[PDB]
């Protein structure tokens, strides 16, 4: 990384000085909560896929200057922060399940636009 | 279409159970917002009307419209205790400008066309 | 060109929202009921209440979907359909710029859960709706009323309200203070009719029965 | 000056007597208040917050539910006091 950023640019949050492992982990945390999230289910088939891959990317390129670059997710801070909200996001709709069919129907025109 | 989401009642008796400690509020406020609001309500004049809003939708018997009286009250509490309601909205409820609304149906007749 | 008065239209955007819009419906079937893009590409996803705080958050939280604004939120009241109100959310991406709407529908009473967690700016929003509409918001951590005057009644923009409101205030000498009256205009609005009674727009014709 | 039975009685009979609605002749200890006594279903709510003010406690509301007649008054403020005489 040779000298280290100083700041990312946005206030909210700092610099991580070791990225690449932080992307190994959480990458492999969310592989598990998709592992624990049932097969048929197409969230656990698409996030399974953007992650696997990423974390091939990560994995293959050490330089985050073109981590960065083929993550097309700006400086790497962002881009953790926003694994730990994929992550989150996993976990809280685990028990959320939707990937059941439609709770009910709208009850009759309850879209129909002209009035 | 019958069964219908309450808000936090579950049956009459709760909802009876909230608009009682709603009135122990009132009964407890009234003496000290004729107090601190340099009312010219008297004591007793405020609670009786308290009584009378209260007996005003004396006809409710659906549960959801009964938590809706009672958050609606719980919001005029708020309203009242921290004194962001003023003097004059305190006032409002007891009609003093208004001049007296005749009932009979020849005094009815005799002011003007109206039901 | 050719069409020098008519916008300009984007497929590309159109073909794309769609393609997004198929997404978010294979991933929350639960909630989803029908999301369709509008001509001048702008997406809308009709969901059912329930979905209020997971799909919004599935959109706030996902990497492939990075929505993390909410630009307004906003009730429509319309008297016409069982369930009378209906809450738009509208969401705005930053690493996909892009505009997303979705819309859920409550009755006066059925409450609708309060998002606040997912979106801290839909707080004072929330409120409005509240204090505006009617629609109470479960546990909202604060849903006084927001916009209108102190002990007011009623929830304005409802479409049966009038226009004029109920009561007036003025200063009132015999009591010393400003008082609430009944409604007495010194002159009534005038209701102009309007829409001609000749079809306008063929497109949008509603199928006969 | 210990704490009584006698004096809960007399107390609850004293302060009773306040209440504006209720007619003191037909007031008695198993006066009956939706029936006997003829208040509504508020007004027993009233003489409940006229009751912990006055003997300087907190009525809870399951109870306040239960205590209308004066006995139920006066024997739930004698176990709540652990009154014994
Ligand atoms: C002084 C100025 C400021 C203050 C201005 C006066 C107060 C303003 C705020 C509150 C106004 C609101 O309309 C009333 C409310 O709180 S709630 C609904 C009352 N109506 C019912 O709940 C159903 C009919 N009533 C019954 O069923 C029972 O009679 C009753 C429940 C009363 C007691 O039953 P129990 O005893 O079993």
């Amino acid at each position: 990384a040779g000298l280290l950023k100083k700041t990312t640019g946005l206030v909210g949050l700092a610099v991580c000085e070791t990225p690449h492992e932080r992307l190994k982990i959480l990458y492999t945390k969310i592989l598990d909560v998709l592992g624990q999230i049932p097969k048929n289910a197409a969230y656990r088939k698409y996030t399974e896929q953007i992650t696997n891959e990423k974390l091939g990317m990560v994995k293959a390129e050490p330089d985050v200057k073109k981590l960065e670059e083929q993550l097309q997710g700006g400086q790497i801070e962002e881009v953790i922060l926003q694994a730990e909200n994929e992550l989150s996001l996993a976990r809280k709709m685990l028990r959320w399940k939707p990937w059941e069919p439609l709770v009910e129907e709208p009850p009759a025109n309850q879209w129909k636009w002209p009035i | 279409g019958t069964s219908v989401k309450p808000i936090f009642s579950r049956d009459m008796n709760e909802a009876k159970r909230r608009v009682r400690e709603l009135y122990r509020a009132w009964y407890r406020e009234v003496p000290n917002t004729v107090h601190l609001f340099q009312l010219d309500i008297s004591v007793k004049q405020g609670r009786d009307k308290v009584r009378e809003m209260f007996m005003k939708n004396a006809h409710v018997t659906d549960p959801r419209v009964v938590d809706l009286l009672v958050i609606k009250g719980k919001m005029e509490l708020e309203e009242t205790i921290n004194v962001w309601k003023q003097r004059t909205h305190i006032m409002r409820f007891f009609h003093e400008t208004e001049a007296p609304r005749p009932t009979d149906f020849l005094s009815k007749f005799y002011v003007g066309h109206d039901p | 060109d050719t069409r020098p008065t008519i916008r300009p239209r984007n497929d590309v955007v159109h073909k794309q929202l769609s393609a997004f819009g198929q997404y978010v419906a294979e991933i929350l079937p639960k909630y989803v009921q029908q999301v369709q893009v509008s001509c001048f590409n702008e997406l809308e996803i009709f969901i059912h209440p329930d979905g209020v705080i997971p799909v919004l958050t599935f959109l706030r939280d996902h990497t492939n979907a990075q929505f993390k604004s909410l630009a307004d939120l906003t009730a429509v009241d319309v008297p016409t359909r069982q369930n009378r109100f209906e809450i738009v959310y509208n969401l705005l991406s930053l690493r996909f710029n892009s505009q997303i709407r979705v819309k859920t529908y409550t009755d006066e009473l059925t409450p609708i859960e309060s998002s606040v967690t997912v979106y801290k700016a839909a707080n004072w929003y929330e409120r409005e709706i509240w204090d505006m509409f009617g629609v109470f918001f479960a546990n909202h951590p604060d849903l006084r009323r927001i916009l209108t005057g102190y002990g007011f009644e009623g929830h304005p923009f409802r479409k049966d309200f009038p226009l004029s409101g109920y009561v007036e205030l003025r200063y009132d000498d015999e009591v010393k203070r400003v008082v609430a009256e009944p409604v007495e205009l010194a002159q009534e609005f005038r209701k102009f009719d309007l829409n001609s009674p000749w079809e306008a727009f063929p497109a949008y014709r509603q199928p006969p029965e | 000056p210990p704490l009584t039975l006698e004096a809960i009685k007399d107390r609850v009979l004293y302060v009773l007597k306040l209440y504006d609605k209720i007619d003191p002749e037909k007031l008695s200890v198993n006066s009956h208040f939706m029936k006997d006594l003829g208040l509504d279903s508020l007004d027993q709510v009233e003489i409940i917050m006229a009751m912990e003010d006055e003997f300087g406690f907190e009525i809870p509301d399951i109870d306040a539910e239960k205590l209308m007649c004066p006995q139920e008054i006066v024997d739930y403020i004698a176990d709540k006091k652990d009154v014994y005489e």
